[PDB]
């Protein structure tokens, strides 16, 4: 699960009862199968007594920062959406390294055009 | 033979120990072979009136029994 | 630590005879492990013990050839057969009987087994009943008092 | 703007892929005497990269997945050495040949 | 008895009438007489002694492989159906009437609710699976019955 | 002295249901098939005092789902050695209760092929009445037996014992302890631990279970 | 049945208890958990139990330990202390942490006299002796 992140910052209040998702993401991100997959990736835990709500703020390899609602969305939904954005970033990078422009644009009128079946030819 | 143990202690400076009479040994040694009861009796009793060690033996033998009854049925 | 644990392999070596070829040959060569430094560290601690004693050594192999081992006491089967009599287990244990030990040998064997490096906190009733369960498994009889 | 993506990996000694006209025509070399030409349908384009990887990129999920399976069906992986076209995340389980 | 294949050593008469077997029930219900589990019939018909022997052999061979050692013969089997009606038969290339034909085998008349087999000294699952194996050798529809 | 002694089993309070019935106006296979098609089991409640002249009988019908549930949950023999409350009303959902009485199921008829209930029989057993009750046996302690430990097999000769029982203290089952039986011995009907007010109908020198040696 | 097991396991441990804590046991193995339990069982007068959070939730109802309710989420190893000497109770975890180098397993939440001190707040109270 930890291939695509560079820094993660977890912040929450310890005496406020909505920390279940954020400590579950702590469990997800501090596993033995996680830290061996990216030794260079950094984790940042911060605790405070005041009422700043619990947040997960991540960054990726290509300078993109994403904040998530750790108060109302679960850690597993966070884990799914980080990979949903990560594979898009990887596809963008893989296209960009080979000399193709990103994003690739397709005319949005061929959805109405009829298409026959694709039969392979000699 | 029957008064000393052989090959028990392995410290080179010392020797194998001896057999002390029943003066230095505490109480729980001779309780080792009492009839700790089986699942035929503990199942029909009241769990709420059971003591701690007996209910621990009850749940442990229940877990062993359910594991055995899974493994003997589901095996092909 | 942070190293990717490969395997945990155990062995029994007599005390003082850590010559790295008859038991320390293919057993440690199957996992690319070294034979010199482990034998030096092994012979640097069994100098205060009686030799020709089957000491138990568990060694945690690694991918960087690092040895992180603890030394175990010799096996409770050895302790309960050599303090009893003939070292031959029964053909049908639980029904066919070889030797008999009453209350005392098992208790002091439990006292010795407490010296295991991760048995600092197990109670003597636990160790004694574990050894009783081992005693049931080769066919030896246990009584209240042999006379 | 494309949303739906699929990737294919080609394994083989001398097995090759090449896009021809703006990502609308796909050409393949699968060890035959001739080549294999497939016309990518509308709403889908194709791209080729430097790891023997073919990308099916498009806006209609049905056509993208159908065309990716179409390219796969030209040569499935063999069970003895895994040679052929396969999916990137797909695991091919081999067996020993007597 | 006669070892495996069960038929009487001798009879009063060599040839019997055909009779009817498609009807008949136990008018009082049925209960197990010796065992804890059993196989009973749901329909009425005929069973041959070879089929009964094949079913008994299937049950004893299933117990043989499930339970070994001193519990290998802890399973007990009772065969409560017995084949004592001879059936006859004329060979090929023979005309219709010159008497009655030679006997060829033995059958048993089975009613609706008759207990064919009884089992004891085994597990419930072993008894159910042995009944499942034995019912594939009989032409009639059978049910597993349990003591209660 | 008409109460269960301590150390004895008692009827369970889980299966202490009440049986609901409605009157039935005729006997015969016609009305029996009509009631079974409608989803009821024919039944009769009768008493002991006048065996001739009927016996103050009342013809009723009970609910098939309830009776099948009771027989499946208890067992066939256990249902027949336990008392029940019977409540006979004029209609289902009516409050005109005709007769509430404490009765014994004397017999139940099950189909030999489909095992659906065909007939239930109830006999009035108020306190002070004597019955012939067939009590099932329960065999315990088969893990403690030295004979069974040595590999011998168990020969259950009898499963139920017939007794003469006053209504108040009819045992649901008899617990038989097998802890102290080794190879060769048997238990007879005189070794059953019952109430002293129960009389054994069968002679006491009748074997019940024998532990026989295994094939060496 | 396990509900009654842990109900008894907390009913025995609440007979002499004066403060309660819960430790995040992420990354601790069985042997290190046993070593923590041993250190805190011989060298102190404390006991360790890993239990269902909702079951401790229900089993502490009607008691003066009813304020704890926010601090029962995630991975919780509940430590119940039957004694009063909190300096020797809380310095053992300092020795354990500095010896075996475990920063991922800390003290989240404690209850003393109807109050939930912050993990920073029950740091000075271990300095005061008796
Ligand atoms: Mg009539």
């Amino acid at each position: 699960m930890l291939k695509f992140l560079s820094k993660v910052k977890i912040e929450f209040n310890t005496l406020d009862p909505r920390l279940a998702s954020c400590v579950e993401f702590l469990a997800q991100c501090n596993a033995r199968k996680a830290k061996e997959s990216n030794p260079n990736c950094q984790v940042l835990v911060k605790r405070r007594t005041d009422d700043q709500p619990p947040q997960i703020s991540v960054t990726f390899v290509n300078g993109v920062e994403e904040a998530f609602d750790a108060a109302a969305t679960s850690a597993q939904s966070i884990r799914k959406m980080i990979l949903d954005k990560g594979q898009y970033l990887e596809t963008e990078q893989m296209f960009r390294e080979a000399g193709e422009q990103w994003p690739v644009i397709i005319p949005e009128e061929e959805i109405h055009q009829e298409a026959p079946g694709v039969k392979p030819r000699k | 033979k029957s008064t000393t143990v052989v090959g028990a202690n392995t410290l080179k400076d010392r020797s194998d120990p001896k057999i002390l009479p029943d003066s230095d040994y505490p109480d729980w040694l001779w309780r080792l072979l009492q009839i700790r009861p089986a699942l035929s009796e503990l199942r029909r009793k009241n769990v709420e009136t059971l003591p701690y060690d007996d209910l621990k033996r009850f749940v442990k033998l229940d877990t062993r029994a359910k594991i055995k009854e899974n493994n003997s049925i589901k095996a092909k | 630590t942070r190293r990717a644990v490969a395997g945990t392999i155990k062995l029994t070596v007599l005390a003082g005879k850590a010559s790295p070829g008859p038991p320390v040959s293919p057993a440690l060569g199957p996992y690319r492990l070294n034979m010199m430094a482990f034998c030096k560290d092994f012979n640097a601690r069994t100098q205060k013990y009686k030799p020709d004693t089957p000491m138990a050594v568990k060694i945690t192999a690694y991918m960087d050839h690092s040895f992180e081992f603890s030394v175990k006491s010799p096996t409770v089967s050895w302790y309960i057969k050599k303090a009893a009599g003939v070292d031959k287990g029964s053909t049908r244990p639980g029904h066919l009987t070889v030797t008999t030990l009453s209350v005392r040998h098992v208790y002091e064997i439990a006292k010795v087994k407490q010296t295991d490096p991760f048995c600092q906190y197990m109670p003597l009733e636990s160790i004694c009943k574990s050894i009783i369960g081992t005693a049931n498994s080769m066919g030896i009889k246990i009584v209240q008092d042999l006379e | 703007e494309a949303k739906f993506f699929r990737f294919l990996k080609i394994v083989g000694v001398g097995y090759k892929a090449r896009a021809e006209e703006a990502g609308r025509f796909l050409y393949l070399k699968l060890g035959y005497s001739h080549e294999v030409e497939l016309a990518v349908p509308p709403a889908v384009r194709v791209f080729c990269f430097k790891n023997n990887v073919v990308c099916c990129t498009g806006i209609d999920k049905d056509r993208v997945h159908q065309f990716a399976a179409t390219v796969r069906s030209c040569k499935p992986p063999e069970v003895y050495k895994g040679k052929g076209i396969m999916y990137v995340d797909e695991v091919v389980k081999k067996k020993v040949g007597k | 008895k006669k070892g495996d294949v069960l038929y009487p050593k001798r009879t009063k008469y060599s040839k019997y009438r055909k009779g009817r077997c498609s009807r008949g029930c136990k008018p009082d219900g049925t209960k197990l007489g010796f065992g804890r589990y059993g196989i009973k019939s749901c329909k009425a018909g005929r069973l041959s002694y070879r089929a009964i022997e094949a079913a008994r052999r299937a049950i004893i061979g299933h117990f043989h492989r499930a339970m070994s050692g001193q519990f290998r013969r802890n399973g007990k089997i009772w065969v409560r159906v017995f084949a004592d009606l001879p059936i006859t038969g004329k060979p090929t290339e023979v005309r219709m009437g010159r008497g009655k034909g030679n006997p060829t085998g033995w059958i048993a008349r089975v009613s609706t609710g008759q207990i064919l087999f009884e089992m004891d000294g085994v597990s419930l699952a072993n008894a159910r699976q042995a009944a499942t194996l034995a019912a594939h050798k009989l032409c009639l529809s059978t049910k597993f019955v349990q003591w209660s | 002295q008409l109460e269960y002694l301590p150390g004895f089993p008692r009827p369970d309070a889980k299966h202490a249901e009440t049986i609901l019935a409605v009157p039935r106006s005729d006997s015969g296979k016609n009305i029996s098939a009509k009631e079974r098609k409608a989803g009821r089991v024919p039944s009769i409640i009768f008493e002991q005092e006048d065996g001739q002249h009927g016996g103050n009988k009342r013809l009723v019908s009970v609910q098939t789902n309830q009776i099948r549930k009771l027989v499946t949950h208890l067992g066939y023999s256990f249902f027949l050695s336990r008392l029940f409350d019977v409540e006979v009303r004029s209609e289902i959902g009516s409050d005109e209760v005709i007769e509430k009485v404490r009765a014994l199921p004397r017999s139940i008829h099950l189909h030999s092929g489909t095992d659906a209930p065909l007939n239930v029989t109830f006999i009035r057993a108020p306190p002070g009445t004597l019955l012939k009750v067939d009590i099932p046996l329960v065999f315990i302690g088969d893990d403690v037996s030295p004979g069974l430990k040595k590999g011998a097999s168990l020969n259950t000769i009898k499963r139920t014992v017939k007794f003469l029982c006053p209504a108040e203290i009819v045992p649901p089952y008899i617990e038989v302890d097998l802890s102290l039986l080794d190879v060769g011995q048997k238990l007879v009907a005189g070794d059953l631990k019952v109430h002293p007010a129960l009389k054994l109908i069968r002679p006491k020198d009748e074997p019940i279970v024998k532990i026989a040696g295994g094939r060496v | 049945r396990r509900a009654l097991l842990v109900a008894g396991k907390t009913k025995i441990n609440l007979q002499n208890c004066h403060f309660i804590t819960g430790i995040n046991y992420n990354g601790l193995t069985v042997k290190q958990l046993q070593e923590l339990r041993g250190i805190l069982r011989e060298n102190s007068n404390t006991k360790l139990l890993v239990a269902k959070n909702t079951l401790v939730f229900k089993a502490l109802e009607g008691t003066k330990w009813e304020s704890l309710k926010p601090c029962m989420k995630g991975m919780n190893a509940w430590i119940f202390v039957q004694t009063e000497d909190i300096p020797a109770a809380l310095k053992t975890f300092v020795s354990f942490q500095k010896e075996k180098k475990l920063f991922d397993n800390n003290l989240g939440g404690a209850v003393f006299e109807k109050k939930l001190y912050g993990p920073q707040d029950y740091k000075v109270i271990e300095t005061m002796p008796s």
